[PDB]
């Protein structure tokens, strides 16, 4: 009972030794394995967690059952913490650890860690983009007549084309790309703009010019078949038309189905932001709520 | 007769009180062309036969002196106008030798001594009543000369009992009597000279207390300088001319600290006593001099003269004297003079001087109560090295570097609070096996030092080099131990930023140093990194770990998992996990923290 404890601590150590024993030049070379490319340490690492069960066998389970799960989780955590400092490219590591628990789905701790680590890096990428976009938009709001486009042309666009997107391509998971685009378009740009107090004629034109540059940097043709990616760009493009259209063209667009992607409240909100109250804005707003109602 | 018989009666029977000129017939009779009454004449003459005028005249002078004692020159007419040789020089000498001095004494002291008692008087009491310049000229000399009593008088009167030299007037009489005894002497000469030397030898102390000493010493040298090659006095004490010259030269040029008697005793003391008496003389004189140079220059003329040997300090070498002097000047903190002396006698790189200088450096060093350059003992330690520097580079070799450096860190250390108890530079040597203990105390008491690795680092390595502490490529390791201390105190001072930069730099140095260093860093120092990973700032807004700090702490711990003792892998991992969970719970986009 305290004898078993001593043996489990000694093999726990043998595992940590086995992790430290992985040659440094394994965290840097890549092998092809089935084709995905993982870091070479991956196959050595896999043995550690097999050897862990093997070491549990040498006192079974039953004698190990009560602590089994904790110590198992702990070793995954130690490994993850350790290898995080060893692998240069946060994205190779994500793939490296993903290869680990695909081959051995017993590593639940490793997938929790790996995915939470994934979220962190996405959030870092989102944070960078959130600030750039809020800054450009602030710049626009406060300098209608002669706004400075530098944030967008020198910081945001290059960031997307040359850093964030090529980084995210490495993950081999088009789902993540689509989530980023969806976030940027809806939760970030469109949400931000909808909260302006009012949107002047000049600002509307500026905002439209912004959206077009933005679309240029959110173009990932490989995603052309995914519905949420296509609809995200469509809404932006349509918002671009709305922002610079006279009241009559907005009603015609409604009629032609172009606001398919817009909830009725959102359509009325755009109109309230872009046009001064007049008989015309009223009739137009009441008409849109009415036709959508009858639908 | 017989003319004998004619003169005899004329000598007794002619009335003593008659004028002598009434007897002048008796001389010219010489100068050119009851019968038992003879018993009485020969009774008076005392059987003396009376053979001629000159014989007659001594007898007649005496027989009349009987009755007219007040006038010994009574018969001067009879001998004054005497024609060629009727009186021998013997007679006239008696007049000059006896009658005249006698008369002069009589008529000075209102006395009436008879010629006969005057002659038969013990010379001892004769001199004694002569003593209570005229007196010497026409009483003493004429007497001494006639009786040939020079050696006698000299011996009994010209000695140390009569010439104490306690008073100016006594001295002045010593010189008068000397001069006229010298005049009247040409073997009693050696007694006169032996006694001058004897008088001076016992009474130099009385003489040195007299006025116009310097003038008196010259006066005496005037005399002494004529004396023979060698003189003997008293016991069996013998002084040569060369010795006398140096002795006197010593009193006149250099010092009257020692009497003549004492000087002679130093001559015959053992080497050890002589050296002691020599340094005594140097210390006393250095401390009386307006300027040490003036007394040095005087010694260069005499007792420290390389051109001739010293007949005073006869048993000690120039080197021993100069050494003694350097030791005296060091204790006196007279560093300039030390230099001058070293230069003059060409002691550059001398082993014995080196060691004396070094010995004194440590003396000053250990006496210091702090290390600041201004502290008086550190100043003297410094001045002692500047001398080692200027005049001992060769013999000092690498040792000068060390000592110069030890002084430097002593100054630096005294600019910070130390409480290993104030802090003496001499305590630094006490930490020779644990130099880091000094650095630790500094980091603790001086709350901003953890930020200054550059200087804490030159202190530490200065202490290794100055104390000749071994560093067998153990200097990589040492730097590391130093840096972990800085991390320790950065955390202590709530400065995670500095802690982390150091912690990151340490992991690197060790990564290169190789697996040996990485195991060492781990087994020895893991607790510092665990603590960094566990660190909590009380001042943190909302008691919440700032997001950027969480991340850094996670990375340190993960780096720690590579090298920490295997026993510690659980708790290190646990913390890592605690930080990872809190991190997963923050909105990184709109982050209320970091």
């Amino acid at each position: 009972n305290i004898y078993t404890t001593l043996k489990f601590e000694s093999m726990m150590q043998q595992r940590v030794i086995q992790i430290r024993s992985i040659p440094e030049e394994e965290y840097h070379e890549l092998v092809s394995v089935q084709p995905i490319q993982v870091s070479v340490f991956v196959q050595s690492a896999a043995k550690v967690f097999t050897e862990f069960e093997q070491g549990c066998d040498t006192i079974g389970r039953s004698k190990v059952e009560s602590i089994y799960l904790y110590k198992f989780n702990l070793l995954q955590t130690a490994f993850f913490a350790m290898v995080s400092e060893k692998v240069n490219d946060w994205t190779q590591l994500y793939k490296d650890v993903r290869y680990l628990y695909t081959e051995n789905p017993k590593l639940l701790q490793l997938m929790e860690l790996n995915s939470r680590r994934l979220d962190l890096n996405l959030n870092l990428i989102k944070k960078t983009i959130y600030k750039l976009v809020n800054d450009q938009l602030q710049e626009l709001k406060d300098n209608e007549r002669t706004p400075d486009w530098d944030i967008t042309i020198s910081s945001l666009l290059p960031y997307l084309k040359k850093t964030a997107l090529p980084t995210l391509y490495k993950l081999e998971d088009n789902t993540i790309l689509v989530a980023l685009i969806r976030y940027i378009v809806h939760d970030l740009v469109i949400d931000n703009i909808l909260h302006w107090r009012v949107i002047s004629e000049k600002s509307s034109e500026n905002l439209s010019e912004f959206i077009m540059l933005l679309l240029s940097g959110l173009e990932i043709p490989r995603l052309n078949l995914i519905e949420t990616y296509r609809h995200s760009r469509e809404k932006l493009g349509i918002l671009s038309k709305i922002l610079t259209a006279h009241l009559k063209d907005i009603l015609e667009m409604f009629y032609e189905g172009e606001f398919f992607l817009f909830e009725t409240d959102e359509i009325v909100q755009w109109i309230i932001l872009l046009f001064a109250d007049t008989p015309t804005r009223r009739d137009c707003i009441d008409e849109i709520r009415r036709v959508r109602e009858e639908a | 007769g017989s003319q004998s018989k004619y003169l005899e009666i004329l000598c007794v029977l002619w009335p003593e009180l008659d004028d002598p000129k009434n007897l002048l017939f008796l001389r010219e009779l010489e100068e050119e062309v009851y019968h038992e009454l003879q018993e009485f004449i020969s009774k008076k003459l005392n059987n003396k036969t009376l053979e001629n005028f000159e014989e007659w005249l001594r007898e007649r002078i005496l027989i009349c002196n009987e009755m007219i004692p007040e006038t010994p020159l009574l018969y001067s007419v009879l001998w004054e106008t005497a024609k060629s040789k009727v009186l021998s020089t013997k007679f006239i000498g008696w007049v000059e030798g006896v009658l005249k001095p006698l008369d002069h004494l009589n008529k000075r002291l209102h006395l009436i001594f008879k010629i006969n008692e005057w002659e038969k008087m013990p010379d001892s009491e004769l001199f004694k009543i002569i003593f209570d310049a005229d007196v010497i000229e026409d009483e003493l000399a004429p007497t001494l000369s006639y009786g040939k009593k020079w050696e006698t008088f000299i011996t009994e009167f010209f000695n140390k009992q009569q010439f104490s030299l306690k008073s100016d007037t006594n001295y002045q009489l010593f010189i008068k009597l000397y001069y006229s005894l010298e005049k009247g002497v040409k073997e009693a000469s050696r007694k006169l000279q032996s006694n001058v030397v004897d008088i001076l030898f016992h009474n130099s102390e009385n003489l040195f207390n007299l006025s116009s000493l310097t003038h008196k010493l010259d006066e005496l040298w005037s005399i002494l300088s004529g004396f023979p090659d060698e003189i003997t006095i008293e016991e069996q004490k013998t002084i040569t001319a060369l010795e006398m010259k140096q002795f006197m030269e010593f009193f006149i040029k250099c010092s009257t600290k020692f009497s003549f008697k004492e000087i002679f005793a130093i001559t015959q003391e053992e080497e050890s006593a002589q050296l002691a008496h020599f340094s005594s003389l140097c210390h006393e004189e250095f401390n009386k001099a307006n300027e040490i140079s003036s007394f040095l220059q005087a010694m260069y003329e005499t007792v420290l003269d390389i051109s001739k040997d010293d007949k005073i300090f006869t048993r000690i070498s120039m080197d021993e004297k100069l050494y003694s002097i350097l030791e005296i000047l060091l204790q006196m903190n007279e560093f300039a003079y030390i230099e001058a002396i070293i230069e003059r006698f060409d002691y550059s790189n001398n082993t014995q001087i080196y060691e004396l200088l070094v010995k004194f450096f440590w003396h000053f060093f250990n006496n210091a109560s702090n290390g600041l350059r201004k502290e008086p003992e550190m100043k003297k330690a410094s001045q002692t090295l500047q001398i080692i520097q200027k005049h001992m580079s060769q013999r000092a070799g690498t040792n000068l570097t060390k000592l110069e450096v030890l002084l430097e860190i002593s100054d630096k250390l005294s600019h910070y609070s130390i409480n290993l108890n104030a802090f003496k530079p001499s305590n630094i040597l006490e930490y020779r096996d644990c130099p880091l203990d000094i650095i630790s105390n500094l980091l603790e008491l001086n709350p901003r030092l953890y930020k200054d690795l550059p200087t804490t680092k030159s202190l530490l390595f200065g202490i290794y080099d100055s104390l000749s502490i071994n560093r067998e490529g153990q200097t990589g390791k040492v730097e590391v131990d130093l840096m972990v201390l800085h991390i320790d105190y950065a955390l202590v001072n709530l400065d995670f930023g500095t802690a982390y930069e150091l912690g990151k730099q340490v992991f690197e140095i060790c990564q290169e140093a190789g697996q040996h260093m990485m195991k060492a860093l781990g087994d020895e120092h893991w607790l510092t990194f665990y603590q960094m990973g566990k660190f909590v700032d009380p001042n943190w807004v909302d008691n919440e770990i700032p997001t950027e700090i969480i991340v850094l702490q996670m990375s340190i711990l993960g780096r720690l998992l590579e090298v920490c003792p295997l026993e510690e892998v659980e708790i290190v991992t646990s913390q890592w996990s605690t930080l990872e969970l809190e991190l997963s719970a923050r909105d990184l986009v709109k982050d209320k923290y970091a």
